[PDB]
DNA sequence: AGCACAATTTAACACTTT
DNA sequence: AGCACAATTTAACACTTTTGTCAAGC
DNA sequence: GCTTGACAAAAGTGTTAAATTGTGCTATACT
C-alpha cells in the first residue's frame, strides 16, 4: 500500500510470493554470472552489479 | 551463489537448446535444484556449500 | 586506554549503525537489557531517540546536527535504515512482505 | 511407457510437483479431512488434523 | 625528538586522486584566492585520538 | 528438409524408412555419449580443488562430448578417445577460465597468468628462494614493469562474512569504515558557506552578481561561456570578461575576502 | 588500525530541486508476450526501435518501421559440420547403403 | 528454465509440501531430486474399458 | 554436549485368508 | 597450453571550431 | 560603458592503427 513506507504503518501482512510478483518487483533480469569489470573496475552489464 | 545460480541455469538452457540425452538433462537439473537450496537455506539438505 | 567518547564517527557498511572499539571511534552499544529497562521506565521517546536518529535514521542523523548547530528544536524521526534492510532480505526469500 | 504409455503421464522432480498441486482440489481434501477427525479415531484421525 | 600530540602529522603522504568535478560555491572560491585544484589527496599518519 | 517444400511429395514407403533411418541416427547421438560418460568422469576427476566443484567439471565435460561427437571422424581410423580427449580437456580447461572467479578475467590474461605462475614455481625450485620481478621478467620476454601488474590481478576477493578474531562474534565487515557516507559537520558547513556566499554576492551591484551566478553556475548549476552571458546582457565576450575580471578584484578586498578565507 | 573502503562511486551535494528540468518524452514498446513498457527519453535524443526492457527480453517500438533483422546465422549446425567434412557423393553411396540394410535385415 | 521448489517449503518441520500432497518427505525427496518417477495422472476411463 | 520435544520407524498385536 | 582469426574497444593524431585574452578606440 | 581585430589555447570530430577480447581447433590410446 505504501512502497515508500513512510511513518503511515497501520499493518504489515507477509504472505507467499507467486511468480507474477516477482517478476513485477523487479527492474529486469540478470542474465550472466559476471559483477565487476578487471580494469576499469566498472560493473558489467547484465550482471549482478548492473 | 547468485552466481552458481546463474551458471547451472545457463548450462541448463543451453543443454537444452543442443539436444542432449536425458541423464545429462536430469543431472543438470538436480544441480539446478541443489544450487538454488543452497541460495536459500545453506547446510540444510547435505553437506554445505 | 580505557576512556573512550564519541560524537560523531564512521559508520558501517551494509546498516548504517556506527561501528564498536576504541581503535575505531564506535559507539556503546545499547543492546536488549537496556532496551527492557527503557520500556520498564516508560521513556518512549529517549528509546525512540537512541534507536532512530542515533543509529540507523540516514536521514535524520544530519538533520538532528544542523538542528543542534543552529539551535532549534530536534526534529521527529524517521524510519531505522536497519528496518528497510529487513524487508528486502525478507523479499529475497520469496515473501510478499507489504 | 513404450507400452501401455498412452493411459497416464508420469515425471520427475519440480514440475511434477507442480503438476500434481495444479490437478489439487481443495475442498475434497477439505472435507474429507473434516469428516476423518469426526468419524474415525486411533491414529488416522490424529495425522489428519 | 619531536612532541607529538593528538592530530599531529607524523608521515606525509600523498596519494594521487584521479578525477572529480567540484561544487560551483568551491570553485567560484578557488578563483578569488588563487589556488589551484590539487588532484592529490591528503592520506597523512596521524596519531590517534587521545 | 530439402524436400519438405516444393520439389516432389514422398509415397508412404520412402516417408516411413526414412523417417525410420532418422530415429534411428537419433538415437546413437545418445548411445555414445552415454557410453563415454565415464571417460568424461576419469578426465575431469583431476581438474579438481581449484575454483569450480566436482560436478560443475563433469557437466562442462559433457558439453565437449557432444562437440566432440559432433566433429568426429571415423574414417581416419582412430579411436574415439584420442580425438575426444582433447576436446574434453579444452572444455573443462576453458570454463576454469571462464567462471571460476569472482571478477571475470579474460582467458588470454588467465593465460599469461598461468604461465607466469609456473615459470615463477620452476624458477624457484632451481633457486632454492622466491624469485623476483626484474627476474621473472628475464625468463617471460616482458617488461619487469608488467610482471607486478599481473600479479595485482590475480589476487581474489576476501569474503566479507568471516569471523576474523577468536572472539566469534565479530566478522570482517564489521571493522570496514563507510568512506563514501554523509559526514555530518561537513553537510551543515557547506549550507553555511551556501548562506554566506549569497551574502557576500549580496553587497555587489546588480548586474555583476548575475555575471558571477551565470560565470560560475551557482542558481542552475551548469555554467555558462562569456558568449553565453553576452546573448543575454546584448555585449560581446570582452564586455562581460571586463566585467567579470573587475568583479573579481572587487572580491578580492578584505571586507569580501576575510569573511570566507575560513572556508578554504 | 582502521581500514576504510568504498564501494567506487560518488556523492554529490547539489540541493535537490523539483521544477526546471529538461523536458522528457515517453516512447512505448512492446516485448514478444504482449507486453507494454514505458521509456523517457530526452527531446534531443534518436528514439531507438528496439529496447530491452524491464521483462528481460528485447521489444520493438510501436510503430511499423521494422529497422532490421539484420541477416544474423545460426552457426553451425550439425550437418554444416558434416557437410565440411564430408561430400555429398560419399553420404549418397553411404545412405542408400544403409538403406539397402533395412530391406535385407526385415526379411533375412 | 526448470521450476525448483523452495526449500522452507519441502525440508522443515513438518514439511508443508508433504502434508499438502499426503506424501512422504523419504518419498518426496526421491521424487524431487530425481530418484524415482511419479505418476501425476491416469486416464480411468480408457484403463476400465 | 546435552537437554527437551515432536515427527518418524521396528515390532508386537489381534483379525482375517490359505 | 597454445595458436589462429574475426570483432570490438581504445588511443592517437590532424584538422576544424569554440572559447578566451590583449591592445586600440569612441 | 561599450565594440573590433587579431591571435592563441581548448574542445570537438573523423579516421586509423593498435590492443584487447571472444571463439574454434588440436586425431596412438586413455572409460
Amino acid at each position: 500500500g505504501a512502497m515508500l513506507d513512510v511513518n503511515f504503518f497501520d499493518e504489515l501482512r507477509i504472505g507467499l510470493a507467486t511468480a507474477e510478483d516477482i517478476r513485477q518487483w523487479s527492474y529486469g533480469e540478470v542474465k550472466k554470472p559476471e559483477t565487476i569489470n578487471y580494469r576499469t573496475l566498472k560493473p558489467e552489464k547484465d550482471g549482478l552489479f548492473c | 551463489l547468485y552466481r552458481r545460480v546463474i551458471n547451472r541455469n545457463n548450462r541448463l538452457k543451453r543443454l537444452i537448446d543442443l539436444g542432449a540425452p536425458e541423464i545429462i538433462v536430469n543431472n543438470e537439473k538436480r544441480m539446478l535444484q541443489e544450487s538454488v537450496d543452497a541460495l536459500f537455506d545453506n547446510g540444510r539438505r547435505g553437506r554445505p556449500v | 586506554d580505557k576512556i573512550h567518547a564519541r560524537s560523531t564517527g564512521p559508520y558501517s557498511m551494509i546498516t548504517q549503525q556506527p561501528l564498536g572499539g576504541k581503535a575505531q571511534f564506535g559507539g556503546q552499544r545499547f543492546g536488549e537489557m537496556e532496551c527492557w529497562a527503557m520500556q520498564a521506565y516508560g521513556a518512549a521517546y529517549t528509546l525512540q531517540e537512541l534507536l532512530t536518529i542515533k543509529s540507523d535514521d540516514t536521514v535524520g542523523r544530519v538533520k538532528v546536527y544542523e538542528a543542534i548547530v543552529k539551535g532549534e528544536n530536534i526534529p521527529e524521526p524517521g524510519i531505522p535504515e536497519s528496518f528497510k534492510v529487513l524487508l528486502k532480505e525478507l523479499q529475497s526469500l520469496c515473501l510478499n512482505v507489504e | 511407457v513404450d507400452r501401455y504409455g498412452e493411459y497416464f503421464t508420469g515425471a520427475m522432480g519440480a514440475e511434477s510437483i507442480q503438476k500434481l498441486i495444479e490437478n489439487f482440489d481443495i475442498d475434497a481434501e477439505a472435507e474429507s479431512l473434516r469428516d476423518v477427525i469426526r468419524n474415525g479415531k486411533g491414529q488416522k484421525k490424529l495425522r489428519a488434523l | 625528538g619531536a612532541e607529538v600530540r593528538d592530530g599531529d602529522i607524523l608521515v606525509g603522504k600523498v596519494t594521487p586522486k584521479g578525477e572529480t568535478e567540484l561544487t560551483p560555491e568551491e570553485r567560484l572560491l578557488r578563483a578569488i584566492f588563487g589556488e589551484k585544484a590539487r588532484e592529490v589527496r591528503d592520506t597523512s599518519l596521524k596519531v590517534p585520538h587521545g | 528438409t530439402e524436400l519438405s517444400e516444393r520439389g516432389e511429395k514422398l509415397p508412404a514407403a520412402q516417408r516411413r524408412d526414412m523417417m525410420w533411418i532418422c530415429r534411428d541416427g537419433d538415437r546413437a547421438k545418445n548411445h555414445l555419449l552415454e557410453a563415454n560418460l565415464r571417460l568424461v568422469v576419469s578426465l575431469a576427476k583431476r581438474y579438481t580443488g581449484r575454483g569450480m566443484a566436482f560436478l560443475d567439471l563433469i557437466q562442462e565435460g559433457n558439453l565437449g562430448l557432444i562437440r566432440a561427437v559432433e566433429k568426429f571422424d571415423y574414417t581416419k581410423g582412430y579411436k574415439f578417445s584420442t580425438y575426444a580427449t582433447w576436446w574434453i580437456r579444452q572444455a573443462i580447461t576453458r570454463a576454469m577460465a571462464d567462471q571460476a572467479r569472482t571478477i571475470r578475467i579474460p582467458v588470454h590474461m588467465v593465460e599469461v597468468i598461468n604461465k607466469l605462475g609456473r615459470i615463477q614455481r620452476e624458477l624457484l625450485q632451481d633457486l632454492g628462494r622466491e624469485p623476483t620481478p626484474e627476474e621473472l621478467a628475464k625468463e617471460m620476454d616482458i617488461t619487469p614493469e608488467k610482471v607486478l601488474e599481473i600479479q595485482q590481478y590475480a589476487r581474489e576477493p576476501i569474503s566479507l562474512d568471516q569471523t576474523i578474531g577468536d572472539e566469534g562474534d565479530s566478522q570482517l565487515g564489521d571493522f570496514i569504515e563507510d568512506s563514501e557516507a554523509v559526514v555530518a559537520v561537513d553537510a551543515v558547513s557547506f549550507t553555511l558557506l551556501q548562506d554566506q556566499l549569497q551574502s557576500v554576492l549580496d553587497t555587489l551591484s546588480e548586474r555583476e552578481a548575475g555575471v558571477v551566478r551565470l560565470r560560475f553556475g551557482l542558481t542552475d548549476g551548469q555554467p555558462r561561456t562569456l558568449d553565453e552571458i553576452g546573448q543575454v546582457y546584448g555585449v560581446t565576450r570582452e564586455r562581460i570578461r571586463q566585467i567579470e575580471s573587475k568583479t573579481m578584484s572587487k572580491l578580492r578586498h578584505p571586507s569580501r575576502s576575510q569573511v570566507l578565507r575560513d572556508y578554504l | 588500525r582502521v581500514l576504510r573502503g568504498s564501494r567506487l562511486g560518488a556523492v554529490s551535494y547539489e540541493t535537490d530541486r523539483n521544477h526546471d528540468l529538461a523536458p522528457r518524452q515517453i516512447a512505448r514498446y512492446r516485448t514478444d508476450n504482449g507486453e507494454e513498457f514505458e521509456v523517457p527519453f530526452a527531446d534531443d535524443a534518436e528514439i531507438p526501435g528496439t529496447w530491452l526492457c524491464r521483462n528481460g527480453m528485447e521489444g520493438t517500438l510501436i510503430e511499423g518501421d521494422l529497422p532490421e533483422p539484420k541477416k544474423v546465422k545460426p552457426p553451425r549446425t550439425h550437418w554444416d559440420m558434416l557437410l565440411e567434412r564430408r561430400s555429398i557423393e560419399e553420404l549418397e553411396e553411404l545412405l542408400k547403403e544403409r538403406l539397402e540394410l533395412i530391406r535385407s535385415r526385415r526379411r533375412g | 528454465a526448470a521450476p525448483v521448489t523452495h526449500i522452507w517449503y519441502f525440508k522443515g518441520v513438518p514439511s508443508r509440501l508433504g502434508y499438502l500432497l499426503d506424501l512422504a518427505p523419504k518419498d518426496l525427496e526421491k521424487i524431487i531430486y530425481f530418484a524415482a518417477y511419479v505418476i501425476t495422472s491416469v486416464d480411468e476411463e480408457m484403463r476400465h474399458n
